[PDB]
C-alpha cells in the first residue's frame, strides 16, 4: 500500500507540500510495526 | 403533553 | 383584502378534492383555464364574467384503484402545446395534453406516492419528485430521462411533502413530517454538468443506461423551526416563509441576518427566524397555501372554511394587520388553494368535492 | 426569579432596532423579486401558448360514463362524458434506500425526534403504543420548550445571576430550558467570558503541523498524540467507523535488528572523525549552524525511531549533514531522558506449545463457559498491562482467542494456532473452516490465504470477505412478495454468497425500532450477537431485497470476519441460471405465519 499510493499521489503531496507531516503518518506504521525501515527509504525517494 | 399527539391526515 | 366569493361549484364524485393548478404558463388575453385533480378524476375548467365557469374537458382514472394527490401544468416548446402532470397514491407521474387528448408518457420507479410536484422555473422539461418514498427523483420528461435522486444516505428518515425551487433556480427547499428542512444547491457544477449530458441521450448510444447522480449532503437543514410537522413552505425569493400545524407562520434565513444564502458553508447550522403572520383553527397538516404569480400577496383558507390572506409588500409582522376573508356556507375543509393569473380571481376548493370562487373587489 | 423576562426585555430592545432591519431585506428582496418576475414574464411573453379546445362526442366510445359538476349556485349544471386514462403496470413499493458494502456504528438515539404517520386504522385500538414508545424514549420528545436559546449579553447576564445583588435566577436558568446545563456551567462560562470565542481547532497551546512554518518545537509524544487518538489500528485506518479510543501504542521490541554498517558514508557523518565516532558508542562544540524548532520536532520524533542511525536522519532531512545532526542528537540527548531500547528472548523458545494444549485450554474454555454455545459477545482487545492471560483475561471472560490485535503477547496459548489446511481451508477437517473466521492471510499459507490477494483464483473457499468475491445480483418483483433478488450464474451447494452488510446497532434501539418497524411490518434486522444487532434499514447490501423459504436453495452462515461478527449466505443445493434466492429467517411460528406466511407450494399427496 505504501509505494502504490505514493506512486500516484506524491505529486499531490508535493503540491500540498505536507511532506514533513506525511512522514509523521509514516512514523506511526513503523511504530505500529506495519512497515519496517526498508520501505521508509522508498517514500522519501519518491518525494524526490 | 397531550398537544404533542398529532394524528391529522384529516381533522381531529 | 378586498374580495368576495362570487361563485361555487361541486363535482358529483364526492371523493376528497386535491391539487389545484392555474395555468400561469399561458399568454395574455388568451382564455384563462384552470385545472385540478380529485381522487381519480382530473379536472380542467375556465371561469368567466357574470360569475360563470364553463365546464371544460376533463378525464378520470378507471383502472388503477389509486387516489391522485398532486398535479401541475406542463408545456412543450416543440409542439407549442401546453400539457399538465398529475400524481397520487402510486406516484406514477402522468402528463396529458388536451390537444393530444392522451398522456402518452410513462414514468414508473417511485416507491409509494408523490407528495410534491414542480417543474423547474426555467426548464420546461424537469420535475423533481418528492414522494412518500423519502426520495427526490428529477425527470426530464422531454427526453424521457430520469435525473439524480437527492438525500439517500443522508435523506429524510421521515416523510417529506413540502419542497420548492428558488425563482432563479439554484437552490431547493424541502421539508415535511421529519420536521427537518434539508436543502440543496442546484448550481453545483456536478449537476450543472449532469443536466447538460442528461439533456442528450440515445438508448442506441451504448448498452450502459444513462447514469445520473446521487447527491446526499444538503446545504442546510434543521428541525428546531417546528416542534411538529412542517408542510407549507415556499421560497420568498431570498427569504423563506414557513409554517406548521401550530397555526403559526414565519420566515427564516440561513445563518444570521447579514449572511448571504450562497456564501454559507454546508456545515453551518446557525439559524435566523423572523415573521409572524399566523392563524388559528387549522391545527392539522396536509394543506397547500398559495402565493401570487406577482409575489405581492399571500393567501390560505382554513379547514373551517375561512381564509387567511395578506399582501407581500412593506406590510410586515411588526404588527401583522390581519385579513380574515371567509364565507359561512364553505366550512368543511379547504384542502387546496389557488388564484387566477393575477390578484383578481381565486378558487377555494373544499374537501367535499366542492369548489368556491373568490373574486377581486377592485 | 429567572432570566426569561429580562431576556424578553433585552430581546425587545434588540427587536426594536430590528424593525428597519427586518424591513430592509424584505424591501430588498422585492427588488430582487422585481427583476426576477419580469425576466420570467419576458420569456413567458416570448413563448406562445396554444388555446385549449373542449371535447366533442366520440362515436366509437359512446358506451361510457357521463358526469356533471353541480353548480353550488343557481347556474346550470353542465354535463360532460367521462373519459378514461392510459394503463401503467404497478411496481412494488420500496423505501428510498442507500447502497452499502460495509458496517457502521450509530450511537443509541436518546430522543423521540419523530412521530411517524401510520394508516390510522389500528390506532383506534392500540393507540397507546405511541406514548408507550415515548415511554421507551422516556418522555424525551422533539421540540420540547426549546425556543431558541440565550446568547451574547443575555448570556453574560446569566453570569451576573450567579452572584447576589439573584439566587433563584441562576437556579432557574439551570432548570427549565432543555439545554439548561447547570449553574456550574455558568461559572465556567464566566471564566470562558475572558475569551468568548474558541481558541482554535487545536489545544490552546501552539501545535501547528510541521509543514506549517509556525509549527512549535512540540515534543515527540504531544506531536504523535494526534495520530493515535484519531487513528485505529484495528481496521488500520483513521476513525475506523466500525470500531472512540483504542490503546496507547507503547510496546516492547528488540533494537538490535540493524546490521549496523556504520561508515563515513556521508560527508561529516558520525564518522569522518575518530573521536567523534568514539563518543558515539560511549554516549549511547557543534557548528554555528542553527536548528529550527520545526527541525527539532522530528529530532525527538526520530530519536525514538532508532536512537542510533544519525546517517538515516541525514538521509531523511537534507538541511545539514549527519554531523551537526549527530552533534545535535548528542546535544538534544544531553538534556532529555534516556530511551528503553531493550532486548528480550522470553522463557518459551520451542516445544511445550503443541496446539493440543490450546485445545486442552479449550476444554476449560468449553467445560465452563462455552457449553451453552450461544453466548457470543463482541470482540475486545484482551490487553494485559502487567498481568498474564489470566482467568480474568478480557477475551477469556469473553470466551474467545487472544487476537493478534490484542496485547496478550506471542507466548499466549489462547492465541489461535493456525490454519494448516494443505488442500484448502474450506471443508470439515479444516478447523479454521469450523472456526467462524475467514482463514487468516497470515495463517493459511497452506490454502493460498494471502497468495495473490489481488487475484481471484485459489483452492480455499473461506476467502470471500477478504477481497469481496461478490456475485451479480438481480432486481425485480419476487414470486412470493414484492421486490426480489435473483442470481445470474449457476453456483454449487456450500458456496459463498455476498455478506449481509448493514449498520450495527444496539438491541434496545432496534427493539424501539422493531416495534415501530413491526407496526409497519418492517425487519431489516439480523440478530448479530448476544450484545448487538445489524441494521439494514437505510444503508444496506444488495441482498437485502430477497425473500424467504422454508426449504430454500441457500442458507446463511454466521461469520467472524477478523474479529467482526458478520453474516454471509451459502447455497443449500444446486443453483443454475434464473433462480430465486431465499433463506430461513428463523422467527417464531406465530411470527412466521404473521410475517412470512407465504410458502409457494401445493398439496401433492
Ligand atoms: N415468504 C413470505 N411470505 C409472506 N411474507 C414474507 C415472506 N418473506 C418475507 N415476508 C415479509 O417481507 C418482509 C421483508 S421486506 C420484503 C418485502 C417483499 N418481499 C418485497 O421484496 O417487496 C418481512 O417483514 C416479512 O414479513
Amino acid at each position: 500500500a505504501c509505494m502504490l499510493f505514493v506512486e500516484n499521489y506524491g505529486q499531490k503531496i508535493i503540491k500540498k507540500n505536507l511532506c514533513r507531516n506525511f512522514m509523521l503518518h509514516l512514523v506511526s506504521m513503523h511504530d505500529f510495526n506495519l512497515i519496517s525501515i526498508m520501505s521508509i527509504d522508498k517514500a522519501v525517494t519518491k518525494l524526490r | 403533553x397531550x398537544x404533542x399527539x398529532x394524528x391529522x391526515k384529516x381533522x381531529x | 383584502y378586498s374580495f368576495k366569493c362570487v361563485n361555487s361549484l361541486k363535482e358529483d364524485h364526492n371523493q376528497p378534492l386535491f391539487g389545484v393548478q392555474f395555468n400561469w404558463h399561458s399568454k395574455e388575453g388568451d382564455p384563462l383555464v384552470f385545472a385540478t385533480v380529485g381522487s381519480n378524476r382530473v379536472t380542467l375548467y375556465e371561469c368567466h364574467s357574470q360569475g360563470e365557469i364553463r365546464l371544460l374537458q376533463s378525464y378520470v382514472d378507471a383502472d388503477a384503484d389509486e387516489n391522485f394527490y398532486t398535479c401541475a401544468w406542463t408545456y412543450d416548446s416543440n409542439t407549442s402545446h401546453p400539457l399538465l402532470a398529475v400524481a397520487g397514491s402510486r406516484g406514477i407521474i402522468r402528463i396529458i395534453n388536451p390537444i393530444t387528448m392522451q398522456c402518452i408518457k410513462h414514468y414508473v420507479g417511485h416507491g409509494n406516492a408523490i407528495n410534491e410536484l414542480k417543474f423547474h422555473p426555467r426548464d420546461p422539461n424537469l420535475l423533481l419528485s418528492v414522494s412518500k418514498d423519502h426520495a427526490l427523483r428529477l425527470w426530464n420528461i422531454q427526453t424521457d430521462t430520469l435525473v439524480a435522486i437527492f438525500g439517500g444516505v443522508e435523506g429524510h428518515r421521515d416523510e417529506v411533502l413540502s419542497a420548492d425551487y428558488d425563482l432563479l433556480g439554484e437552490k431547493i427547499m424541502s421539508c415535511g413530517m421529519d420536521h427537518s428542512l434539508k436543502l440543496w444547491r442546484i448550481n453545483s457544477k456536478r449537476m450543472m454538468n449532469a443536466i447538460k449530458e442528461s439533456y442528450d441521450y440515445n438508448p442506441n448510444k451504448t448498452n450502459r443506461p444513462f447514469i445520473s447522480q446521487k447527491i446526499h449532503f444538503p446545504d442546510f437543514s434543521t428541525r428546531d423551526i417546528h416542534r411538529n410537522y412542517v408542510d407549507c413552505v415556499r421560497w420568498l425569493g431570498d427569504l423563506i416563509l414557513s409554517k406548521s400545524c401550530e397555526n403559526a407562520i414565519v420566515c427564516w434565513k440561513p445563518g444570521k441576518m447579514e449572511d448571504d444564502i450562497d456564501k454559507i458553508k454546508p456545515s453551518e447550522s446557525n439559524v435566523t427566524i423572523l415573521g409572524r403572520f399566523d392563524y388559528s383553527q387549522c391545527d392539522i397538516w396536509y394543506m397547500r397555501f398559495s402565493m401570487d404569480f406577482w409575489q405581492k400577496m399571500l393567501a390560505l383558507g382554513n379547514q373551517v372554511g375561512k381564509l387567511y390572506v395578506w399582501d407581500l409588500e412593506v406590510e410586515d409582522p411588526h404588527k401583522a394587520k390581519c385579513t380574515t376573508l371567509t364565507h359561512h356556507k364553505c366550512g368543511a375543509a379547504i384542502r387546496q388553494t389557488s388564484f387566477s393569473r393575477d390578484s383578481s380571481i381565486l378558487i377555494a376548493v373544499c374537501d367535499d368535492a366542492s369548489i368556491w370562487r373568490w373574486d377581486r373587489l377592485r | 426569579k429567572r432570566v426569561k423576562s429580562e431576556y424578553m426585555r433585552l430581546r425587545q430592545l434588540k427587536r426594536f432596532r430590528r424593525a428597519d432591519e427586518v424591513k430592509s431585506m424584505f424591501s430588498s428582496n422585492r427588488q430582487k423579486i422585481l427583476e426576477r418576475t419580469e425576466i420570467l414574464n419576458q420569456e413567458w411573453k416570448q413563448r406562445r401558448i396554444q388555446p385549449v379546445h373542449i371535447l366533442t362526442s366520440v362515436s366509437s366510445l359512446r358506451g361510457t360514463r357521463e358526469c356533471s359538476v353541480t353548480s353550488d349556485l343557481d347556474f346550470p349544471t353542465q354535463v360532460i362524458p367521462l373519459k378514461t386514462l392510459n394503463a401503467v403496470a404497478s411496481v412494488p413499493i420500496m423505501y428510498s434506500w442507500s447502497p452499502l458494502q460495509q458496517n457502521f456504528m450509530v450511537e443509541d438515539e436518546t430522543v423521540l425526534h419523530n412521530i411517524p404517520y401510520m394508516g390510522d386504522e389500528v390506532l383506534d385500538q392500540d393507540g397507546t403504543f405511541i406514548e408507550e414508545l415515548i415511554k421507551n424514549y422516556d418522555g424525551k420528545v422533539h421540540g420540547d420548550r426549546e425556543c431558541g436559546f440565550i446568547n451574547d449579553e443575555i448570556f453574560v447576564e446569566l453570569v451576573n445571576a450567579l452572584g447576589q445583588y439573584s439566587d433563584k435566577i441562576f437556579e432557574a436558568i439551570s432548570s427549565m430550558f432543555p439545554d439548561k446545563g447547570t449553574a456550574e456551567e455558568l461559572k465556567e462560562k464566566y471564566k470562558e467570558l475572558t475569551e468568548q470565542q474558541l481558541p482554535g481547532a487545536l489545544p490552546p497551546e501552539c501545535t501547528p503541523n510541521i509543514d506549517g512554518p509556525n509549527a512549535k518545537s512540540v515534543q515527540r509524544e504531544q506531536s504523535l498524540h494526534s495520530f493515535h487518538t484519531l487513528f485505529c489500528r484495528r481496521c488500520f485506518k483513521y476513525d475506523c467507523f466500525l470500531h472512540f479510543h483504542a490503546t496507547p501504542n507503547t510496546y516492547k521490541r528488540k533494537n538490535t535488528e540493524t546490521a549496523l554498517d556504520n561508515k563515513p558514508c556521508g560527508p561529516q557523518c558520525y564518522q569522518h572523525l575518530e573521536g567523534a565516532k568514539e563518543f558515539a558508542a560511549a554516549l549511547t562544540p557543534p557548528e554555528n549552524v542553527e536548528w529550527s524548532g520545526a527541525e527539532a520536532s522530528m529530532f525527538r520524533v526520530l530519536i525514538g525511531t532508532y536512537y542510533d542511525n544519525f546517517c538515516a536522519i541525514a538521509r531523511l532531512i537534507g538541511t545539514k549533514t549527519c554531523r551537526q545532526v549527530y552533534e545535535f542528537r548528542v546535544k538534544e540527548s544531553s538534556i532529555i531522558a534516556p530511551a528503553p531500547a531493550e532486548d528480550v528472548d522470553t522463557p518459551p523458545r520451542k516445544k511445550k506449545r503443541k496446539h493440543r494444549l490450546w485445545a486442552a485450554h479449550c476444554r476449560k474454555i468449553q467445560l465452563k463457559k462455552d457449553g451453552s454455545s450461544n453466548h457470543v459477545y463482541n470482540y475486545q482487545p484482551c490487553d494485559h498491562p502487567r498481568q498474564p492471560c489470566d482467568s480474568s483475561c478480557p477475551c477469556v471472560i469473553a470466551q474467545n482467542f487472544c487476537e493478534k490485535f490484542c496485547q496478550c503477547s506471542s507466548e499466549c496459548q489462547n492465541r489461535f494456532p493456525g490454519c494448516r489446511c494443505k488442500a484448502q481451508c474450506n471443508t470439515k477437517q479444516c478447523p479454521c473452516y469450523l472456526a467462524v473466521r475467514e482463514c487468516d492471510p497470515d495463517l493459511c499459507l497452506t490454502c493460498g490465504a494471502a497468495d495473490h490477494w489481488d487475484s481471484k483464483n485459489v483452492s480455499c473457499k473461506n476467502c470471500s470477505i477478504q477481497r469481496g468475491s461478490k456475485k451479480h445480483l438481480l432486481l425485480a418483483p419476487s414470486d412470493v412478495a414484492g421486490w426480489g433478488i435473483f442470481i445470474k450464474d449457476p453456483v454449487q451447494k456450500n458456496e459463498f454468497i455476498s455478506e449481509y452488510c448493514g449498520e450495527i446497532i444496539s438491541q434496545d434501539e432496534a427493539d424501539r425500532r422493531g416495534k415501530v418497524y413491526d407496526k409497519y411490518m418492517c425487519s431489516f434486522l439480523f440478530n448479530l450477537n448476544n450484545d448487538f444487532v445489524v441494521d439494514a434499514t437505510r444503508k444496506g447490501n444488495k441482498i437485502r431485497f430477497a425473500n424467504h423459504s422454508v426449504n430454500p436453495n441457500c442458507y446463511a452462515k454466521v461469520m467472524m470476519v477478523n474479529g467482526d461478527h458478520r453474516i454471509g449466505i451459502f447455497a443449500k443445493r444446486a443453483i443454475q441460471t434464473g433462480e430465486e434466492l431465499f433463506f430461513d429467517y428463523r422467527y417464531s411460528q406465530a411470527d412466521a405465519l404473521k410475517y412470512v406466511g407465504i410458502e409457494r407450494e401445493m398439496e401433492i399427496p
